[PDB]
Formats: C-alpha cells, structure tokens, sequence
RNA sequence: UGUUAUGGCGUGCCUAUUGAAGCAUGAGCCGGCGACUUAGACCUGACGUGCGAGCUUAAGUUGAAAAACGGAGGCGGAGC
RNA sequence: AACCGAACCUGGAGAUAGCUAGUUCUCCCCGAAAUGUAUUGAGGUACAGCCUCGGAUGUUGACCAUGUCCUGUAGAGCAC
RNA sequence: GCGAGAGCUAACUUCCGUAGCCGAGAGGGAAACAACCCAGACCAUCAGCUAAGGUCCCUAAAUGAUCGCUCAGUGGUUAA
RNA sequence: GAGUGACGAUGCGCCGAAAAUGAUCGGGGCUCAAGUGAUCUACCGAAGCUAUGGAUUCAACUCGCGAAGCGAGUUGUCUGGUAGGGGAGCGUUCAGUCCGCGGAGAAGCCAUACCGGAAGGAGUGGUGGAGCCGACUGAAGUGCGGAUGCCGGCAUGAGU
RNA sequence: AUCAACGGAUAAAAGUUACCCCGGGGAUAACAGGCUGAUCUCCCCCGAGAGUCCAUAUCGGCGGGGAGGUUUGGCACCUCGAUGUCGGCUCGUCGCAUCCUGGGGCUGAAGAAGGUCCCAAGGGUUGGGCUGUUCGCCCAUUAAAGCGGCACGCGAGCUG
C-alpha cells in the first residue's frame, strides 16, 4: 500500500518508485523509508522537495 | 496510523482512441480507472477516474485484425453454443472491443464489476459529447 | 581472508553441510576472518559456491 | 518507528518500544530525520542539526494477544499468551 | 463492545496413508456415560528416605479413638 | 416357532482376535524409521541399525589438508 | 537427478546404487500444484535489506538502457 | 550492360501439424515488443538476513544459603516437527490438616471489554435458596469430537 | 537328517465348497478411469518395380518418421464401511480421419459413368430375415445406407 502511494506521487512529478527511492538512497542523507508514504499523501509541498533532492543525487 | 479518504471529487477524463494500439490504450484507461496516481491512494474503494473514450472505431491493431484477433463468447449450455468473431467483424460493435479489453485488465470481484460503470466508450468524435455535461479534461496516451 | 555464508545449506550434500559447520558459519550473512593454511583454504574451496570471498 | 522517532510531530504523548529510563520525566533526545517546523522543510543530516525532546510518560504492557498455531492431521495445536512492553513518551521539542 | 460494507488472503475435522479438501473412513445436533488399570512377601531400573558391613521381618500374638511384640525365613557376605 | 451346510436359551465367556475402529488437560527440550539378517515368514515378530533420558570418559567426533598404501569402473586398446 | 539391470533407451512402471527433498517442512516462486527452485517458522512491530523468481494492466517493482534477430501471434503442440 | 550461378555451416522463422461439452500463453492483451540473443544497472520480492522489545534451552561467570542444588542476574547460544523419549505444571472428586465464608444469600446456572506463558483464574452483576471457597499433603471410577460408540432429548426430510 | 520348504513348527497329516460364514485389503485382481502406446488404427518419407512406353493417373517391395488413444495389453495410482457388469430400447449431443449431399485440383478426364486427392461437420444417414449378440452374413431399397467419443454415453430411465 505504502509503495503504491509512493510511485503514484513519484509519477506526479515525472518520476517513479524505482528511480525516486534510488535517489533518496544515493542521497545517503535521505533515509525516510518508513513515513515516506504519508508525506506523498498529506504534504505535497514537502513530497516535491524530496522528489527534487532524489533527482539530484541521481542525474 | 496510515492515511484514508474522502470522495468530494469525481474526475472525468477524455481519452482519444485514434491510432493507439489496443492493449497500449487499454492499459492507460484501466490504470486511470483503478487509481494510478490515486487521490487519497486506497484499495478498499473506488478512487478512480471516469474515463470517457472517443474514436473507438479508429483504434489500432498490429499484424492481424483479420486473423488471430477472435472474440470467443460461448452462449448457454454449449450444445455447440460456441460463438466466435474476427476483430475486423467488430464493425458492428467498436465500443465493445475497447470495453471488453479494458474490463479484461480490471479486478474481477464485487468491486471490480462496479468499476465497468466508470468506462464510457463511443465510436465518434463530436457525437460522444453525450456524457459530456460534467468535466472534459482531455488526457493523451503517450 | 574474509568469508561469508551467502547461500543456504538446505538441499546441499552432507559433506558441504559438515564443512560449513566446521567453518563456524551458522546463518546466512554470517561472516568470519580466515586462516591462510592449506586445510582452511581447502575447506573454503569445498563450499566455494556457498560463500562470498573478499581476498 | 524502528525505535526512536524523527519527523515534525507537535506536543503528542505517543507509545513506543521500552526505553529503559524508568519512571516519569526520564527525558529523551531524538535524532530527527525530517521537519516542517515553521513550514520550512529539511531532510537527512541537514535535519540532523535539529533534535526532538521527549518526556517518558509511562511503562506499560500492550493488549493481550494469543499466539495460536495449527497443523492438520499431525495433531499439532499450540496455545500461548503474549503482551508487548512499551514506553509512552510526551513530545515537547525543537 | 456489538454489527456491517469492501478489499487481501484462505482446500472442514479425524482416521488411514508414499500421498487426503478429497468424488477414501467415520459422523444429524446437544447433553451426559465412555478406554493403559489392579494384583503379587514376583523380576529388573531411576529417584527418595532409614539403618549400614550389615539390612529386614511373614504368618500370628497382645492391645486398638494406636501401635507394639513376633527372627521361622529372605537378601549382602566366594568363586569355579 | 418370521435368517438352519447343523434350532433356540443360559452358561464356559472378559474364548481367541498377528485384524479394523476408538484412546480424552497444557507448555517446554530432544527427535526417528520405513534398512540388514532370520522367520510355516512376507501388513506379524527377534536381534542389530536409527531416537531419547541418566551415569562415566572427556577430544577420541566432524569437515578439510598432507603423507602413504588399496582398487580395475569411465575412457581407451586389441597383445588373450 | 546421476549410475545400471528388467521393460519397448514405454509408464505417475519395477528393482538396486548414490545425493537431495516430501514423509515429519510452514514462508516466497513455479497460475493452480508433497517432491522442482529459493529458504528451515521462539513470540511481538502499520520498520530495513535481500534469494529464487520478477517490474504493460489484472499484480509488488524500469511501458529500463545499448547493439542485433524473428513478422510466424513464432513466442504460447513433436519428427523423418 | 553490370556482377551472377552452384555445394555446404550457422541464428531466428515456414510446411509437415487430424479427437471428441466451450474456448484461451493463467487472462486481458502484446510486434508502435509486453517475443528473443547479448551486456549493464535501479526497484520489487520470504516466517531467510537485519532493527528494536520480550521469553525460553543449554553453558560459563557472579551470588542469596549450614552444603550440594534451587532461585534470582549478566553475557553467549538455542528454540519446524510425526512415532517416540525426557522436563514443568493446570483442572476435577474424595480425604487429613489449617484458615475462613454463608439465609444482610452457599453450591450450581447465566453475562462480561479483567488477570496469568498455556492448561486456566478472579472481580462485578443477574438467577438460585443451603451449603462452601483458599493453602499444604494424600489417594483416584481424574480431563472426550470422533469409536456405523451407549442412554436421552431435540432437529432435517416437511406441513411433504 | 534330499529335517533339500536346507535357522530345521508334531514322533505322526490330502482334498473340496456354486451351501458357504467371519476379520480385513483399493497393501491386491476382474469393470471403468488414469499413466504408457508394444500391439491396434490412421497419416507422412524414400522411390525398386507394376502401369504396352512413363516411378508418382492409380498402385508403392525393402526400409524409415509421426499422430491418435476407439483394440488387446502393460502398470496397479483413487474407488473392495460397494464406482451395478454385455446387448437391446429411450433419449441425445459432440470429433472428423466425410458414407451422402456442397465447392475444388489432377486423371490412364471425349461425353456419360468413374478414379484419386484437397476444402467442408449444415442437415441427412431405410425397413426386414438369422443370432442375447455387438459385429457379420443374407433379402429388398436408397443420395447415402460413415467411422469414432461421451464410465466400451444413458438400469435413483426401462428391459434382463
Ligand atoms: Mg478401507
Ligand atoms: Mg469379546
Ligand atoms: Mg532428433
Ligand atoms: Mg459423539
Ligand atoms: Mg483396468
Ligand atoms: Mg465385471
Ligand atoms: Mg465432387
């Protein structure tokens, strides 16, 4: 359920779960994992920030 | 703990079928019908959008429309109650080709069946505008 | 010589289970520093395919 | 979470797995992994600068569960009790 | 706490068996009844206690709101 | 005397039953076998093997290396 | 599975050898599915990483990147 | 007027290719790869590994005690299981002992969201209307879903 | 001591049961199904030779590759606390490897009548004599008087 909500929002900001998570992993600093689904669902402002950070640590 | 929903929204989408490969189009509709990007993101109920298909007759099929694509639909006690039709032969029902490809990629239970109410297929372009008094937010395939 | 059990002992021949026991590895992930002696290098070659070898 | 919080909570008295600092106001400081304090959003190690402050409210046993196990035609039936121990913590930090 | 919608998951029980949801056996349901015991101065072992290089009584006898007596005999004690 | 290749009733009698069924509170620790040889034996049984508990011993057990000996399969070959 | 006999170089066949699993083994995968593949379940959690297997929708996760092949739905019924 | 004909190797494909209830690769659908050869990463994915909390087994190490040993307490380790073996206990009747309770309400019955690791145990309330709980120790006709089990009551078929 | 049934039951011992009885076994046969497919049925390959001449209009030695699952079997997996067993009748439905009828190609097709192969399962596929018969033989017709599956389809449907 958690993963489903993540890639839904990840795809809202031109990404996807696979990619997004790798970004947060590549930005070692980011280790949300648990909680991460609620941010996507309730805090869209905040979720976007984490998408933008994930995009950096990758490409 | 995890977040649940509301229902104040009922998004209506207007996908065009024109030249899109059948299954390729189908996928987009089935996902937007279930809960792809999902409002509150929950599976105990329907969060899905009301897809409206237009240009059903102008849909695309690869190497075989004449051969291979055969809609088997076997009637009452099969006392040779075995009916088959080529996809080309579905010039009678273009709306049922899209319809009975999309339902094929949907859950099949009590809820799943409830989901075929959301899909509303039409063969025309300007004439489908029947169920088009609510929202008409056009979303292209890819 | 760093050695770690990466594959399960289930479905693997007796001798290989007995070797993996001698090497003191009890779970998957279990890692240990190893001797460069011919017999201890010899144990590690018997069950090579079940272990991840660093050096 | 995995034990020991994070996040932009408020002044909430939540329940977590046992902390050892027995009795009331045993004071606990939390690492923090994200925050929305004053709408300002910041994540990992940049959030690590900041910390959360907690006060050990109580020590308790979680609602009794019963661990039941069954294997068919083997006459295998198991019945055992269970109660998970927790530490309730009042949040009141940065 | 009760109840309810929808989602996921999900092959009664026992027996017998290489293999039971099995279209193999049994059983309508509930209540009650319903299956490893007792004996012997028997044999052999674990635990235990009392005396201990020794230990012990049987039948009986006398007292019985109760136990004492009774050494006939039995076992260690030498084997081949 | 409503079921006769030897009536019915009571008893011996809880006949025998290597066969079928059934065998009831709980948690914990270990945990098999379906093999070998014999059997008027082959769906039974004796001894071993395999399990478990207690005692003794206390590295003798396991794997792997080295050293040594044993061996006629795979392949090959046509000297029998 | 591997190594043989029997058998038609048949059998979900039979009888040995040898390894592993089921028997007594739950969990993931293989649609479903004792045995195959991964992996051996002390209990709790609305945490994290991986195996075999996967990442269009049903269904978790790239409708991934690059150079090629096939146009028969081959893929997704065997030979001379 | 510019290349063209034959033996062979190989990759993927073609024909050869007919069985009985209705079809299909699980399905939808797929060549505008969701097929397929090769290389490469990123994610999913189990009761495996990991995080945190707790319990058990064996062990070595501390100690409460007149000693062994039993309790506690670390640390390590263990904990799938059929036949079977080993350990610790729960419950029922009767008994001896002690502490009690009861017509201002005993047993039994009924309801319940409480306690204990389990067998189980308590509180409160309701019924009942005269006996009974707890603790230690002793003894058993001591624990049932099965036996086409026995006795009894009541269902189904059926308003047939 | 051919106690040789050779770890040797007594010194001493054959048959029969359709009159049969009990305890069991799907540990084990007969029916059906399942797996297999030797045999069975069909189809394909090669082309010796027959066809006055010409391998292939028809035919196809010796030999080779498949398919089917209707035969006889093999095997012994569910069923022995019961899966009624041949034929008929009644009732159907389904495969096509098509008996008729429909469309074709080749012919050793002048025509008419055929032969043979391909496509095709819509409907059709007679009544008697003999035998329990399925089968088969005969009589008399027919466009034709098909071969198979469905527990050798069908007994809580009938016969016996
Ligand atoms: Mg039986
Ligand atoms: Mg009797
Ligand atoms: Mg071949
Ligand atoms: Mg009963
Ligand atoms: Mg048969
Ligand atoms: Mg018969
Ligand atoms: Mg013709």
């Amino acid at each position: 359920l958690w993963i489903q909500r993540i890639n839904a929002g990840a795809r809202l900001h031109g990404m996807n779960y696979s990619t997004f998570i790798n970004g947060l992993k590549r930005a070692n600093i980011d280790l949300n994992r648990k909680v991460l689904a609620d941010i996507a669902a309730r805090e869209p402002e905040a979720f976007k920030a984490l998408v933008d950070a994930s995009r950096n640590a990758r490409q | 703990k995890t977040y649940i929903p509301k229902n104040d929204e009922q998004n209506w989408v207007v996908v065009d079928a024109s030249g899109v490969p059948l299954g390729r189009l189908a996928t987009l509709i089935a996902s937007r019908i279930r809960g792809k990007h999902r409002p509150d993101f929950t599976p105990n109920m329907i969060q899905g959008d009301f897809v409206v298909v237009i240009n059903a007759a102008q849909v695309a099929l690869t190497g075989k429309k004449l051969d291979d694509k055969v809609y088997t639909r076997y009637t009452g006690y099969q006392g040779g109650l075995k009916t088959e039709t080529a996809r080309e032969a579905l010039s009678k029902h273009p709306e049922r080709v899209i319809e009975h490809a999309v339902f094929g990629m949907l859950p099949k239970g009590r809820q799943g069946r409830a989901m075929h109410t959301r899909l509303k297929v039409y063969a025309g372009e300007t004439h489908p505008h029947s169920a088009q008094k609510p929202q008409v937010l056009k979303t292209q395939p890819l | 010589m760093k050695i770690k059990l990466v594959r399960s002992v289930i479905g693997r021949p007796g001798n290989q289970v007995k070797t993996v026991q001698a090497l003191g590895l009890r779970k998957i992930g279990d890692s240990r520093e190893v001797s460069d002696t011919p017999a201890v290098r010899g144990m590690v070659k018997t069950v090579k395919h079940l272990l991840e070898v660093q050096e | 979470i995995q034990t020991g919080g994070k996040q932009y909570r408020v002044s909430e008295g939540d329940v977590i797995r046992v902390e050892s600092l027995q009795g009331e106001a045993g004071d606990k400081v939390e690492l923090k992994a994200l925050f929305v304090g004053g709408e300002q959003t910041v994540f990992g190690e940049d959030a690590g600068k900041y910390t959360v402050q907690a006060e050990v409210v109580e020590h308790g046993r979680g609602k009794k569960i019963y661990i039941r196990k069954y294997k068919s035609g083997v006459q295998y039936r198991r019945r055992t009790g269970h109660r998970q121990n927790f530490t309730a913590i009042k949040i009141l930090g940065i």
